Parts: structure tokens; C-alpha cells; sequence
């Protein structure tokens, strides 16, 4: 089924095949209706335009609400296997087969064409109600049927007899293709094809004299082979429209990027291009570029992404050129370059002021911190402050906004979550988020939604409230990740989780392991903080401590100073009470935890308050004093089974009270 | 594309709360005559792309009538010294 | 001959055939005529030395005292006196080439084959009443040649008059689409437009002719930096770079 | 902190630690290079075809960053 392949802008042998069976659907002369799904889903693909942004959006409206069956390649092996599946499939199947038999030649293809634009085609349904006369179903131009057979009428009308010549000559060959196959030989004969074909060669006017010079004509231009054929230009072996193969190529970026389709049949035909179609189909090249992002190409990468926005640019009489910088940004951020990405990206800002377009600079206010998110340690740098665009973003408009104000309240609470803030204004600005993101449609925008699950997962189970986090983190994604941060961030957050459950059943040789993984690996910065966290806790299983003690506090410090994240301050800290109060020394420990105890009353988070409590008691019984822990444990022993995971660490110290 | 306003709940509380130049592609300019096609309409741009099939079906409806138009102004036969172009605007007077 | 030069795509391919053509291979001494089937004696490697050795630019041997030699035996020939000058065309010596190729053009008026480079010298050269008496002359012969609808683009193209120049670089392309030198052409013919998305793509189609062309190159870097987006040229200019090292320009 | 691939005449140098990508030329093909302490040492191509002909005088390139200026060894 493979060939060269190449942009026509006239009737490919594909367009033919709907217009078989719409034929036969609308004489209603076999009584044969063909099912709306088929239909549906060969003349949708035929449907003009659907456009895609490489980057800065995802899947915005290209999701369907319903699965649609993937868009089918123009072979007539596969075309069959869709009608063929049915029971009386065969019927509807036949007719194509006895139709296809019977145009065999040029002036057959204008008898089709002749008979649809005289009687079924019809102006307005003002005329369908006077035409009760007519022996065969008809069709208004504004119908789906309609518009289509319209658009495919124009493009008849449209070319010479040069046009015509080259239609003929490959669906020959379209059709001798599908000669050379197994499912053709099941179909060698089947009686109907016949009756099918007889039906519509009739009236042919001469059956004694034409007929065998009719042959000769045909014979002499097919491949016979018992002489040299006569020499003709190399053909293509597949003819698809630009639309057609605009719907192929969506269907595919987007299938790989998170009814069987065929990767090896559209890849082999998309790298068979003339060079000039990737000019007018500037898509080709990014299909390339999600390709080489992959295997984690940097040099290949960068020129097909370059290639896209030389050839994207032009064809849109828009300036675009505020576009390109951003996404080669973004391209930047993916291999975690991080520095290059701030230079390139400040020109940006520098264009987009040159435009004098308001709307293009909410897209640029938007990815700034887009990316702080992903590496927060750059905060600084910026000319603007994430505060400042917060405030912005909060009061921008009323109106043709729609998904802004619900990317403006998350950055929101993000900071907020990192400064500590108290849990009422917490809680109020994430319901602010999780208000705007369900009252429009959440299945569209599944970045954002996926990043509601991700913070109300991390808010609850920062709370301590594990039944809660369960529930939403079902609906969390994985391997889906996100834009502008790598492509194996997935892979590498699955085998965080892995190690943590590693070190929770002593398996010290795994974890060992992949700590040699992670001094020479490029990480993000949540991924940084994890293993970083994780090479305290699995040196204080081992038993060393002075270089675990100086090793965390120069991370608590520069987890101040860095990057102002508080919740990673407190996570840091517990550790080394852990470090100090298992080495019998905690007393040093009894300033620094009381200045949390405190600190935390005032916030109000319960598990704060309960964990320092453990440490506490901890502290109490290792100087002698237990009397006491025993009489404080006692009465607030019932506000601290409430939190699951600490119930552990909770149930073993009662045995050792007793 | 909601706009913040097809959200019901927003919309409703609004109310209480109130009590493009062209420039020319290369595939645009063509071989035989160095003035470069003009859209007539936006909706031939699409998205800010010259679709190259539409601009081409214009191109084949204003050469049609060209060559019925041929014989209109310049052509004078000989024996006449009146084009066509007149012939029928007397006789459109002839009747009317 | 040429169709065994085009398949060459690299000085080092050019050694090993030459080696090849100098120990293990020899004529048919039957067929050929004597005193010439020897391989010192013959005319087409001494043909092909000047040929390959030259347009791919390769290092040079074996190629001077074959020079003069061709020079002696053949002193009216036109395609070396054309080929002659084009040497003095490939290393910026402009001044010594007019005066080679203007005994090209008294001697055989009528010679469409390497004019290409004598209407690119006196573009450079300017003196508009000459090129205008060039492109007059030219046209009158024929309009079909690749290079005489190259010449008249620019006689056009020193007249301010870029939506007719720009014409006439696609119409050169046309008949002969191995000329490539008229793309970069075609997209500086964009520039002077204040086009620069129209640009954009007649350089970008000369790279992808041909990676390895320093014009287009150059050419494309250019059209980003008119614009504010100086640091996305940055990567053009680069690969500009490793084409022509030597040069203080770039 | 740069990674480098050198070609038959062509150097890719890729920055890693930090920063973006850079490109050198060289005077001639290279046969092979080996690594030094703050450089490369690159080594002529001898001989290609089969005649056997090679270079002495010279063959030897020092670099100590892609932008300047290369060295000669001296012995």
C-alpha cells in the first residue's frame, strides 16, 4: 500500500471512493443506505482546516467530546476493511468493488460527474418539495453531503484535460495495487460484482465494433509487460489533499503525545514529500521535532524547529515573529538550559511592544511564570516581579478573557502556598481556582486541570489528610507531564516514588544506586529538592551523621536564601531534629523546635503542630522525664490519631510507654 | 473563549454588581504578470494563510469570461467601423 | 565527463579518482589513436583537471603546468578564455576578469553559456548606460537561456524597479532549476521590498537545494537582523560562520 | 564544563554546564584528535585514495578555546 507521496490540488483517487458511494446512496435504486457512521468518518477528515500552534497551547479545541475513529489512509486495502466489517458489509462493500470495475475509462469519470450536478445536486430545499418527480434522493448545498460534493465539483471544473489525464492514470494504478493483495483474492469472484457492474455498463451503445479497439486503447497505455511499456513520467502512488492530510497528521502528534491506527503507514508516506508540499505544509517538519524531542536529539531538534517557524511565519500575513522566540524558549527550558531561555526570551518582550497588540502580551505575561513555576530559583532575574503580574492579571479585564483569570489564580496560590500563608487566605484563594477551571469546560483545558488535581493533592496532603488526597489523586495524570519541562520528567518522577518505597522496605542497595544516578543527571528543580530530600533520609538509615548534619543545613540555607520555599524549609528541618535526637543529643534541638511549635499555632496547619508534638515527646523520654510525656500525650492523644501516616511513629511509642 | 461572561454564575453577578494589512506570500506572486494577487475578501485568508486551491479557483473564474470578452472594445472587423461593444448598446436602446 | 563531475561531492572523492586515473587505468590503444592513448598526453584529464579542480574549489595540483599547457594548444578555444576569466571571477579580482571577458564577447558575440558572470561583474561594477546596452543585446538573441532572463533581473534590479525584478529571477529559475545563485537573488530582491516574510522563504529554499551555501546562509541571517530579532539570526550567522571562516565580513 | 565532537574538518562545541552551542573550522582535514589539559591535539589525515603520500613538516594543532586563534607544537 506504500508509495510516493504528494500534495494534489485536484480529484485524488480517495475523493472518488466517497463519491462511489454517494451515488449509490442517493439513487436508491439497490435500496442500499450506507450507514451515517461510514460517512462520518471518511468525509470529516475532507473537512477543511483545524490549525495547531506548536507550542503554548495544548489540545485547546482540538479534543473531541466524543472519540472519533482515526482519519483512513487512501488505499483501497483499508477503505474496505471499514465497510467490510459488517455482516451485510459485503453488500455495501461490493458496490464500491463493482463501481471501481466499472469506470474504465475518462469519459465514465464524467458520466459520474455529469449525473450528480444535473439531478442530485440541488440549489435550496425551496426546489427539493417540487421535485417529487424524481426517481433518486437529492441533496441541498448547505448539507454536510452537500458543501462537500460542492467543493469536489469545483475542483473538477477547475484544471485542464491535463488535470484529467493524471486522475485516470493512478486510480489505475491506486486500483492495481489493491489487485496485488491477499484480501483481493478472498473477492476473485462474488457474483454480485456482476450484477453490480451490468447494472451501470448498460446503454454503452455498441457491443460489435467499438468494444474491441475499446480494449485496445486501454491495453496498449497498461503495463501488458509483453513489450517495453510505453515510457511515461514517474506517477505518484497516492494523491491526498492538503486538508486530508492535515487531519492525519493532528491525529497522530496527538495520539503519540499521550479502531487501530497506523504509525509505520503514514510515517513511510510523510518522508516521501517533494520538498514543496513541506512548503506549503509547514506541519511536516514539527512532526519531526515532537520526534526528535524523544530520543533527546538537541542539534536534529533545532533545525526542524527553526524549519517550522521559517516557513509558518510567512504564509500567515500576521506577524509571528513574537511567537517563535518564546516557543525556541521554551524548546530552551526543555533541555534545561534554563540561562539560554532568559536571553532568548527577553527579546521577546522586546517585539511584542513593537507590534503595539494589546492580546499577545497576556500569552507572553502568561509563560513567565509558566516558567518560574518550573524553576523558581529564577524569580530574580526577571525585570518583573511575580507579584506584579498577579496583580495585573487579577484586575485585567471583565471580558474576552475566559481561561486567563483561571491561570491568574493558581499562580496565586502557588505563592502563597511557598510563603506559608495562613491557611484561611489559602484555602479561599484555592477555591477562587477551583471555582473558574470546573464552570467552563475542564476536558478542554486538561493542563490545568491536571494542575488543580496536583495542588489540591499537594494542599490536603500538606494538611495530613490522606483520605482526602487518595480521592483526588486518581484523577491525577501520569506519563501526560506538561509542556516546556523535558520529556522524560515522567519517568523520572515515577522512579522517585519507586526509591521512596525503596527505602521504606530497606531496600538500601536500589536506592544506592540511583543516588550514583542522580549527581550526572539534568533535573528539574521539584525533582532537584526530591532527591536532594531523599539523600538525607537514606543517610540516616545508614548510621552516619556528621556529614549527613553539615549536609542538611547547608540545604535548609540555601532553601532559605535560593528560593524562599518555606514548606521545604519545614520539611528539611524535622530531619535533623531526627539526626540529633536519635544521636541522644535532642536538647540542642528543644530552641529550635519550640520557635516552630509557635510559629505554627499561629497557622493553624494540624499536622505541623502534631509532628513537632512527636518530636517533643521524643525529647521527653530520652532525658528521663517520661512521667510527663505520658500525662502530655495523654491528652491530646485523640486529635493525633487523626493523621495516618504519623500513626506509625504514633502506635510505637505507646508499646514503649506501655 | 468563554470571555468570563458565558459562564452563568460570573454573568450573573456582573449584572447586580451594576445596580489588518496584506502583504503577498511567495506562492502569491505568480510568473506571467509581476503584480501579485490580491485577496478580494478575508474569508480567503485563512487564519492569516492565503489558501492556495481558493485563490486558484479565482484565478480560473476571471479567465473564463476573458475569453468570451474578447471580442468586446478594440476588435473592429472590416466593413464596420462600429465595434460590438455599441451594437448591442442601440440594441438594448431598440427595444427599450 | 560531466555527468562522472556531478556525482563528485567532495575534494577528498576528487583525490581518490584521480588517483585511480593515474595508476590502474588506461585506454583502449586499439580503438584510440596513437601517440595519445597515454594518460601525460591526453586532453580530458588535463580537461578534467581544470574542471572539477576549480568548481568544487579543491586544493590544487597537478594543475598549473596543465594550464599553460591548454593555453598553447588551444588559443581560440572559448570555453577556456570563459573558464579563464571565471578563475580571475572566483578570487574577487574583478578588475583583470573584465578585460578577459571582453574579448569573449568581441571574438563570439553570440554565447549564452558563461555570461551569467559577465552581467554579475558589471553589476558590481555599476555603470547603468553599459548594462543597459548588455541587457538590450542579450534579450535580442533569445529569451529562453536560464542566463538571459537572469541578466535583463539585473539591469531591472539597479533600476529601483523590484516588482518587475523580482520577476524575472523566478522566470530564470524556471528553465533551469540547477541555478541556485538566483534564489539568494530572488530573496535580497525581497528585502529592498520591505517583504520580509516573502524573504524569508526564497533564502530558506537555497539551503535546502544545497546546505553547504554560504549566500544563502548570509543571505537569511540578514533579513532576521533588519528585524529586532537579533539573537534568532544569531544561529544563521553561526552556521554562515563555518562556511567561509576567512573572512572579516561575517 | 563543554562537550566536543570534531569532524573530519569540522569542531561542534556544545555547551553543557551552561550557555549555547559554538562551531570552529579548521585550516585542513584531521585525521584523528586527542584530548590535553585545557586543549586538543589534532593529527593531519596522511593518506587517502592507492598511492602513499604524507606530510611532516607540520601536522600538529594546539587549541585552547573555539574562538581564538589556533597554535603550533613545538619540538
Amino acid at each position: 500500500k506504500y508509495g510516493p507521496l504528494g500534495i494534489t490540488n485536484f480529484i485524488t483517487p480517495y475523493d472518488l471512493c466517497i463519491l462511489i458511494l454517494i451515488h449509490a446512496h442517493c439513487s436508491q435504486d439497490n435500496g442500499i443506505s450506507v450507514p451515517t457512521a461510514v460517512f462520518l468518518r471518511l468525509i470529516s477528515p475532507t473537512r477543511p482546516s483545524l490549525e495547531w500552534n506548536p507550542l503554548l497551547k495544548d489540545n485547546s479545541n482540538l479534543r473531541s467530546s466524543s472519540i472519533v475513529p482515526p482519519p483512513v489512509l487512501p488505499i483501497l486495502d483499508n477503505i474496505i476493511r471499514i465497510l467490510l466489517d459488517d455482516k451485510d458489509g459485503n453488500k455495501i462493500a461490493l458496490t464500491l468493488m463493482g463501481y471501481l470495475e466499472a469506470i474504465n475509462g475518462l469519459d465514465s469519470i464524467n458520466r459520474l460527474m455529469m449525473d450528480l450536478e444535473k439531478n442530485c445536486l440541488v440549489n435550496n430545499y425551496r426546489s427539493m418539495k417540487m421535485r417529487t418527480t424524481s426517481t433518486r434522493r437529492q441533496m441541498t448545498r448547505a448539507s454536510f453531503l452537500g458543501t462537500f460534493l460542492s467543493t469536489c465539483i469545483r475542483k473538477y471544473q477547475i484544471g485542464d484535460f491535463e488535470m484529467r489525464e493524471t486522475i485516470w492514470i493512478n486510480l489505475q494504478n491506486f486500483k492495481t495495487v489493491f489487485k496485488h493483495t491477499p484480501l483481493w483474492l478472498r473477492f476473485k469472484d462474488n457474483v454480485h460484482i456482476q450484477k453490480v457492474k451490468n447494472c451501470l455498463l448498460a446503454n454503452d451503445e455498441i457491443s460489435v465494433e467499438d468494444q474491441q479497439m475499446v480494449e485496445f486503447f486501454q491495453h496498449f497505455n497498461n503495463g501488458n509487460d509483453a513489450d517495453s511499456k510505453t515510457m511515461n513520467e514517474e506517477n505518484y502512488g497516492t494523491l491526498i489533499s492538503i486538508q486530508h492530510l492535515q487531519s492525519i497528521v493532528n491525529r497522530q502528534i496527538v495520539n503519540w503525545l499521550d479502531y487501530e491506527e497506523q504509525s509505520g503507514l503514514v510515517f513511510d508516506l510523510l518522508d516521501t514529500l517533494s520538498l514543496n508540499d513541506a512548503t506549503k505544509f509547514p506541519l511536516i517538519f514539527i512532526l519531526k521535532y515532537l520526534e526528535a524531542i524523544k530520543e533527546n536529539s538537541y542539534q536534529t531538534a533545532l533545525d526542524s524547529l527553526h524549519n517550522y517557524f521559517d516557513y509558518k511565519s510567512t504564509g500567515n500575513s500576521q506577524n509571528y515573529f513574537h511567537i517563535s522566540l518564546l516557543s525556541l524558549a521554551t524548546f530552551h527550558s526543555s533541555f534545561n538550559e534554563c540561562d539560554a531561555a532568559i536571553n532568548s526570551f527577553e527579546e521577546a518582550t522586546r517585539i511584542a511592544r513593537e507590534n503595539k497588540d494589546m492580546e499577545t502580551l497576556n500569552l507572553i505575561m502568561i509563560w513567565i511564570i509558566n516558567f518560574i513555576e518550573v524553576h523558581p530559583e529564577y524569580a530574580n532575574r526577571f525585570y518583573i516581579t511575580v507579584e506584579q503580574i498577579i496583580k495585573y492579571l487579577k484586575n485585567s479585564s471583565d471580558v474576552e478573557d475566559a481561561n486567563i483569570f483561571s491561570n491568574a489564580y493558581k499562580f496565586e496560590t502557588l505563592l502563597s502556598m511557598v510563603k506559608e500563608s495562613k491557611t484561611a487566605e489559602v484555602s479561599s484563594s484555592l477555591l477562587k481556582f477551583m471555582a473558574i477551571t470546573l464552570q467552563n469546560v475542564p476536558s478542554q483545558n486538561f493542563d490545568l486541570f491536571q494542575s488543580l488535581v496536583s495542588y489540591e493533592v499537594k494542599f490536603w496532603k500538606e494538611l495530613g489528610y490522606e483520605s482526602i488526597s487518595d480521592v483526588y489523586e486518581k484523577f491525577l495524570s501520569k506519563t501526560s507531564s506538561s509542556s516546556l519541562r523535558n520529556y522524560d520528567s515522567s519517568i523520572i518522577n515515577q522512579d522517585i516514588k519507586v526509591a521512596f518505597k525503596a527505602l521504606e522496605e530497606d531496600d538500601f542497595l536500589k536506592v544506592k544506586q540511583y543516588l550514583l544516578k542522580s549527581e550526572s543527571l539534568e533535573l528539574d528543580y521539584d525533582q532537584k529538592i526530591n532527591l536532594k530530600y531523599l539523600r538525607v533520609k537514606y543517610l540516616v538509615k545508614i548510621g552516619d551523621y556528621d556529614l549527613s548534619m553539615r549536609l542538611i543545613n547547608q540545604y535548609v540555607k540555601e532553601c532559605c536564601e535560593e528560593v524562599a520555599d518555606s514548606n521545604w524549609r519545614f520539611k528539611f528541618e524535622i530531619e535533623s531534629i531526627n539526626v540529633l535526637l536519635l544521636s541522644d543529643v535532642g536538647i540542642r534541638s528543644l530552641p529550635k523546635i519550640i520557635k516552630l511549635i509557635d510559629e505554627y499555632k499561629e497557622i493553624g496547619n494540624p499536622l505541623r503542630c502534631v509532628i513537632l508534638l512527636l518530636k517533643l515527646c521524643e525529647v521527653l523520654i530520652q532525658v528521663g522525664k517520661s512521667m510527663e510525656a505520658e500525662c502530655l500525650i495523654s491528652c491530646n492523644l485523640s486529635t493525633i490519631l487523626e493523621f495516618p501516616f504519623v500513626r506509625k511513629k504514633t502506635d510505637e511509642l505507646l508499646e514503649s510507654l506501655s | 473563549a468563554r470571555a468570563l461572561r458565558d459562564i452563568s454564575l460570573f454573568n450573573d453577578i456582573r449584572k447586580d454588581q451594576n445596580s489588518v494589512k496584506y502583504i503577498p506570500s511567495l506562492s502569491a506572486y505568480n510568473v506571467f504578470n509581476e503584480f501579485p494577487y490580491y485577496p478580494t475578501s478575508a474569508s480567503q485568508l485563512l487564519d492569516g494563510k492565503l489558501d492556495e486551491f481558493l485563490m486558484l479557483s479565482e484565478q480560473y473564474k476571471s479567465r473564463l469570461p476573458k475569453i468570451r470578452k474578447l471580442g468586446w472594445n478594440r476588435f473592429k472587423p472590416i466593413g464596420i467601423n462600429k465595434t460590438m461593444y455599441e451594437l448591442e448598446m442601440l440594441r438594448s436602446r431598440a427595444r427599450a | 565527463w560531466l555527468e562522472l563531475m556531478d556525482c563528485l561531492q567532495k575534494v577528498d572523492d576528487a583525490l581518490l579518482l584521480n588517483n585511480y586515473l593515474y595508476q590502474n587505468f588506461q585506454f583502449k590503444f586499439s580503438e584510440n589513436l596513437g601517440s595519445q592513448r597515454t594518460i601525460e598526453f591526453n586532453i580530458m584529464i588535463k580537461f578534467f583537471k581544470l574542471k572539477v579542480f576549480e568548481e568544487l574549489n579543491g586544493q590544487l595540483e597537478d594543475y598549473f603546468e596543465d594550464l599553460e599547457f591548454l593555453l598553447q594548444v588551444f588559443p581560440n578555444f572559448t570555453f577556456l578564455k570563459a573558464y579563464n576569466a571565471t578563475i580571475s571571477y572566483n578570487n574577487l579580482d574583478y578588475v583583470t576578469a573584465e578585460s578577459r571577458f571582453d574579448d569573449i564577447v568581441k571574438q563570439d558575440p553570440y554565447r549564452l553559456n558563461d555570461l551569467e558572470t559577465y552581467s554579475n561583474i558589471l553589476y558590481v561594477m555599476q555603470k547603468n548606460s553599459k548594462l543597459a546596452y548588455l541587457a538590450q543585446f542579450v534579450s535580442q538573441i533569445d529569451r529562453f537561456r536560464p542566463e538571459t532572463c537572469c541578466i535583463i533581473a539585473n539591469y531591472y534590479s539597479a533600476r529601483q524597479e523590484h516588482e518587475k525584478s523580482i520577476m524575472y529571477f523566478r522566470r530564470a529559475l524556471t528553465l533551469d532549476k540547477k541555478t541556485t545563485n538566483a534564489w539568494t537573488l530572488m530573496g535580497h530582491e525581497f528585502v529592498e521590498l520591505s517583504n520580509s516574510h516573502a524573504a524569508i522563504e526564497c533564502y530558506r529554499r537555497a539551503v535546502d537545494i544545497c546546505p553547504r551555501d554560504f549566500k544563502a546562509w548570509f543571505g537569511l541571517g540578514q533579513a532576521y537582523a533588519l528585524l529586532d530579532m537579533h539573537l534568532y539570526s544569531l544561529y544563521y550567522f553561526q552556521k554562515a560562520c563555518t562556511l567561509k571562516p576567512w573572512d572579516r565580513r561575517i | 564544563d563543554c562537550f566536543v565532537v570534531v569532524l573530519s574538518d569540522i569542531a561542534h562545541v556544545y555547551m553543557l554546564k551552561n550557555g549555547g552551542s559554538t562551531t570552529v573550522c579548521f585550516p585542513f582535514q584531521i585525521g584523528n584528535a586527542f584530548w590535553y589539559a585545557n586543549g586538543v591535539i589534532l593529527e593531519r589525515e596522511t593518506s587517502a585514495s592507492k598511492p602513499i603520500e604524507f606530510d611532516l613538516k607540520h601536522k600538529y594543532i594546539t587549541l585552547t578555546d573555539p574562538m581564538a586563534p589556533f597554535g603550533l607544537i613545538s619540538i
